[PDB]
């Protein structure tokens, strides 16, 4: 993906995540766990919700075909009548296929860019204070118990006290 | 001691498609197009369609002797009508401007029927003996019963002059037409005046029509033809006919008590005994989709109609292997 | 001591729509959407639309006696006229090919009037008392100015034969008319001859015209009816006339000098003495916008018509709270 | 946004900042001030104009309406015309409505990229002689002058010097 | 000691166009839009057009004498006419229903010509005689092969009763006309009977056609008409003819024997002795590309028309100066 | 471009470099030279041609024009069956030279993320075992011979035994 995150450096996603789409997992000597970030996952749940909405509501608008009888010497008409009707349903069909298409790959990415921007607030908290592994993890120098895990989740990490 | 950021994945095995790549398993997705419909022709809003079965438009308005079941019908949500109808002008001819007369039913949901000249009033004329062959009912000839085939009395046919004033507050369809002859010696036989004509008036109308004699093909054992013409006759104004041979007189016009949405659907399907909000020549549509791909020409509240196969947006993310 | 990296913020309430979101408040934006247009019918480049008035097409081309004011109109940029205007065909009847010629009227800046049979050259027939209480001018009864409603002098109808040669280096809409009398006396009455004809030809046009007789409801207090038809006759070319009856000749054949862009709108607006470069049915355009939302039919160098309600751009970034 | 720079770890733009897009504050001994990047912004500048230019000239070129009449037995025909004259509006609106919510969204997101290219080609010259706050902001390791400022803002600061 | 990322460039000058920046140089492109064509008109799949050259469709369907080439033609894929085309109707009049017959051969791949009613038939009317300068052959009076003019023999023109059975399984194209005089003078001349008709009947057509007199322009050297009528002749169905003047019958009738795609292309190039899969008007096409730019009337196997001047696709990366 | 990479913080492509889009180029006491990276430059090859076959299969069903014929009084339905024939060409002439425009401005940032990532994997795997030099290379702290090279090449990388 464009923001090389999802099947990039995090190789992949998390079965044991359940209540979210984008979160934490963290290891210590109390534990392991998930833990689904709100923010960031209702965010895409916005976002993904207003494009379906926006996406429909662009196409509600759109050609309808209507019956309309010729007899044998009015052929010419008949056919400009076909062809005007066939037309419209390639240009509509075109615009619904492609709108799909495009979009599609816009989500995906979306997705990608959240994972990102969730993976760099972290690690623009913790700074020097862990290693990190290159795999979506981040290696603590100190020991970091569920209160530590919880600040990092928070928003709230103090550097300066683990410095 | 870590953390870690991850995204979810699952057991969904739906895909969709992008420019780059295609059938992308993803975790959630929406299919937004409707693929299918039960099959069937439906009541549309709990409304009934017209359902003509083997008889056309013009065997109905005409009141062919086979459409009995279609003298005084009921309102209709939609009309329906076969490719290829078999009872259709049971007696060979045309319909002038029918195509245009069909265009004029989408914007009307019902008729109701109603006698303007009585058959019993052609005093100085003979009509019922206007019957023929090609139109049977019960084994016997018969005609199309909303119009008179008159033919002389006594070896005479007196000039018709009569006048018809509008007085509901309606728009009304008025049908006639002219009977076409196989040679003089019919011509004469019939009406007996060798040069005959049909002069029709009202406010906009100002026809005059003569026979044309051709030797014709027989079409259902006649070589004979009808020629039929209709108009709408506004409120408050009236229709004259003069007319010294080949007249066939309108009993009964249809009056328009009802102009609303309505359409011709072409289709060889019967009737389900079913409801609907949304009808396709195909069968009936329920769904919440935005899009179907069933048939492009509907009525009623639906979907837009497109020609894909499949239509399925990404709501989830790339769902890991 | 730090350097900080940062974005521009502003006071501005200007918003966006996006696909994912609604609503975004942007520093800058760029709304590309004429919404708004003076209200008035207005001169295109100068140069003055005809205004029909209350007159239609028909009735200015025929001559009609209330639509003195466009004999010999000056040349126009558009034509506007009503949705059901008053004064049309004073004296009942048709016009043949009305929207052809109202087509053709879209390629046509200019005509100049010209007479090509004179009024005073009918001396074997009687030319002044052809007129009708339907078509009234000053109180008095009248008729279309452009054609004359010849009849009998001194009860004998004698056969016509007039042809005039296109000697202008134009083409030339000639106008005529046959009369539909109400019965076999009235016939005799204004022609004596029972049975009578018209025949119209150039190089192209092979015309024969009958009175077809019927009766028919009054129109502006006439049961009578008067069938106009039209050519374009070209240069060098000629048309011959020939009739025993029912005539309805051509006076004056209006010339086309100028052919160019041109359009009949529909309207029933009048005349704002204003200046544009962009008009339409509702009023006239003034902006530098790529896009409107005012009517759909323009003439003129206009914006292309769209119907949102709203199209802006976001030329700046998302503004902060 | 997908780049995660503006609304994100930059909360927030500088009323202060009024001759550019984009740009620098800084802090020192001598005083603060901002001062907007002129390469950045112009850059901006020249891609949202060509996108507002592209677009209407795209436009330019489009199905206008023509008044035809028809009689009152010609109603299949003034129909078929009706329908093609509105099914061409519908494209046309829908090719316009979709194009500007497209592309601002693609603007906002350039918008972002910008700064976000801005804030890591400052990062990458300071390297490991400054702290990264995780706020847009670096706080200098060495007493960093206006002269100092602007070596950082010319693309010039010298590593080596203050290593 | 280092490593470094980094990405393509070469000598490339290929740019392509993007949003917000035109003519970017990139590393690799692809064109797609199709600009080129041969500038000749050519075989489609090896089978040969049909080019009329300076002969339209009419005078090759009635037998115009100067249309000799195209008497008994091979199927053609596709068929070639000028804008305006010398070779049309030799003596002057109009074809009904032409460009409802020209779009018939749209569908129409061959027709093979049979003999319905021979000319040696008309034992009691002369056939001979029926020629005019307006269609001459050799230097000498000729007329439309296809069809005969009938005139009377001995100062005598009886009633023709004519009928013919299609025995063929195939639809068939009958041509025939009636003949327009210029007087009432040449009427009697050529037929002696005053007033004239041709009766037409098939199971679907009704017909009566009159001589309309007038005094016409010369066109050709003549200023008589004819006027040319026709209709599909069904299997197993007859026409019936009757006449006692002005009647133009049916020598020929062609014979549909191949239904398929076709067109009636305008063009005024003549023959380039090649082969393609796809062809315009402006000359044939040979490429892979999904778009072209050469003309939107085609015909064959063709990339899809676009107004482009200009296609082409970034495959590779920003190439560096 | 939006990841900032090409014509970015990598200021040009390398004309030595022919065996692939994106790589990279090595220098040591033996000697230096251009690798290209093969999966990079795969995946990037894959997703441009299917964008072409999808963009060509998109347009493959699309308005033909009819020849169609009128005679003198048929005026405005030979300028109706114009306008129809006309119409649907400006229609599809516009989605054709937009999807290009469109496509290709996403081409070239795809080919801008490829390298972003390309280069963000290998800075992940050195981590503080070499100095981001800001212009696209690593200067390593340990002698790195073509094994050494190798490794990173390879994603192999031990950072352990050099750190
Ligand atoms: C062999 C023979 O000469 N039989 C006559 C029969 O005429 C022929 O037989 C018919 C059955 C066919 O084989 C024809 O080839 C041929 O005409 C006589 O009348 C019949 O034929 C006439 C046409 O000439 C009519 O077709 C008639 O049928 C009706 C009908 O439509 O059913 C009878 C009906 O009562 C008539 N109704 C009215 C109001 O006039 C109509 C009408 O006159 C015509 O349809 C107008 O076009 O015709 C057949 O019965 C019969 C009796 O005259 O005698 C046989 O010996
Ligand atoms: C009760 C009665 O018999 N009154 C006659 C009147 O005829 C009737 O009264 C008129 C007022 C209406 O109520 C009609 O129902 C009825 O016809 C006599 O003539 C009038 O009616 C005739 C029709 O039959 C004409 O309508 C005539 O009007 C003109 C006209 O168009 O204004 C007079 C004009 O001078 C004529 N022009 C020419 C060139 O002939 C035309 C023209 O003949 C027709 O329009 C052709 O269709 O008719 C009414 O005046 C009048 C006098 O004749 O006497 C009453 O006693
Ligand atoms: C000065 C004069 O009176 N000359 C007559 C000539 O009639 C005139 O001269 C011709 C040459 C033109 O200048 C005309 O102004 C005028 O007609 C006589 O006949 C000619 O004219 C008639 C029409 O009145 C025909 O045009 C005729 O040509 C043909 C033709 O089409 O070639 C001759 C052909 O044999 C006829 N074929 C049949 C089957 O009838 C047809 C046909 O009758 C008409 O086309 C039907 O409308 O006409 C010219 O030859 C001639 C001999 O009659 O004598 C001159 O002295
Ligand atoms: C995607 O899936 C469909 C049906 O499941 C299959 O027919 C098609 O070949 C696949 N497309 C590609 C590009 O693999
Ligand atoms: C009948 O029709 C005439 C027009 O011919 C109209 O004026 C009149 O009011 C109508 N009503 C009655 C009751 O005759
Ligand atoms: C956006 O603003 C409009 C106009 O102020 C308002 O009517 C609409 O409800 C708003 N839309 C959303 C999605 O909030
Ligand atoms: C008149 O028209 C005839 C055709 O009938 C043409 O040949 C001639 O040149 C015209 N000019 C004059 C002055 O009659
Ligand atoms: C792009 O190149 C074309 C053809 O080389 C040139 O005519 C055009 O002016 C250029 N456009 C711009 C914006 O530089
Ligand atoms: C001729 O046509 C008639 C219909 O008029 C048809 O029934 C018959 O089978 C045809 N064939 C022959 C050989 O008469
Ligand atoms: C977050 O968690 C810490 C404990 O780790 C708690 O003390 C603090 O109040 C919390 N802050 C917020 C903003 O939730
Ligand atoms: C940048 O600023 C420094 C002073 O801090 C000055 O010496 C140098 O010449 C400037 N360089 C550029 C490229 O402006
Ligand atoms: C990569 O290169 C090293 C030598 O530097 C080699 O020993 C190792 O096996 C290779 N690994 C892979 C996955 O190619």
């Amino acid at each position: 993906g464009l923001f090389g995150a999802i099947a990039g450096f995090i190789e992949g996603g998390w079965q044991g995540m359940v209540d979210g789409w984008y979160g934490y997992h963290h290891s210590n000597e109390q534990g392991s766990g998930y833990a689904a970030d709100k923010e960031s996952t209702q965010k895409a749940i916005d976002g993904v919700t207003n494009k379906v909405n926006s996406i429909i509501d662009k196409m509600n608008t759109q050609f309808e075909a209507v019956g309309r009888e010729f007899n044998n010497l009015e052929r010419r008409i008949e056919n400009l009548n076909k062809k005007m009707e066939d037309g419209f349903l390639d240009v509509w069909t075109y615009n619904a296929e492609l709108l799909v298409l495009m979009e599609n790959e816009r989500t995906l990415d979306f997705h990608d860019s959240n994972v990102k921007n969730l993976y760099d607030k972290v690690r623009l908290q913790l700074r020097d204070n862990a290693k990190e592994l290159g795999n979506g993890c981040f290696e603590f120098y100190h020991k970091c118990d569920n209160e530590c895990m919880e600040s990092v989740r928070n928003g709230t990490y103090d550097y300066p006290q683990y410095s | 001691d870590q953390i870690c950021i991850g995204y979810h994945a699952n057991n969904s095995t739906e895909q969709v498609d992008t420019i780059m790549e295609k059938n992308v398993t993803v975790t959630h997705a929406q299919d937004i197009l409707e693929k299918t419909h039960n099959g069937k022709l439906c009541d549309l809003d709990g409304v009934k369609p017209l359902i003509l079965r083997d008889c056309s438009v013009a065997g109905w308005l005409l009141g062919n002797p086979m459409c009995d079941e279609f003298i005084n019908v009921p309102e209709w949500s939609y009309i329906v009508e076969k490719a290829n109808p078999v009872n259709d002008l049971c007696y060979p001819g045309d319909f002038n401007d029918y195509e245009e007369l069909k265009h004029l039913l989408s914007r009307i949901n019902h008729f109701e029927k109603i006698q303007i000249i009585p058959k019993s009033s052609w005093s100085s004329h003979e009509a019922s003996l206007g019957v023929s062959s090609a139109c049977p009912y019960q084994g016997k000839s018969s005609f199309f019963r909303n119009v008179v085939w008159l033919i002389k009395k006594n070896s005479t046919y007196p000039t018709i002059k009569r006048s018809y004033n509008n007085t509901n507050q309606e728009d009304l369809l008025v049908l006639w037409g002219i009977h076409h002859p196989n040679d003089a010696a019919e011509q004469t036989k019939l009406y007996q005046n060798p040069t005959t004509y049909i002069s029709v008036g009202t406010s906009t109308l100002n026809q005059r029509l003569v026979p044309r004699i051709a030797t014709r093909s027989k079409v259902n054992g006649q070589s004979g033809r009808m020629e039929f013409f209709w108009t709408i006759l506004k409120p408050n104004d009236a229709i004259n006919f003069e007319s010294n041979g080949n007249f066939i007189a309108p009993e009964y016009a249809y009056k328009i008590v009802k102009k609303g949405d309505s359409t011709i659907m072409k289709s060889e399907l019967e009737y389900g005994n079913c409801n609907t909000k949304c009808q396709t020549p195909m069968g009936a549509i329920n769904s919440s989709m935005p899009f179907h791909n069933i048939h492009p020409l509907t009525i009623g509240e639906c979907p837009k109609y497109v020609k894909s196969n499949r239509l399925v947006l990404a709501t989830g993310l790339r769902n890991s292997p």
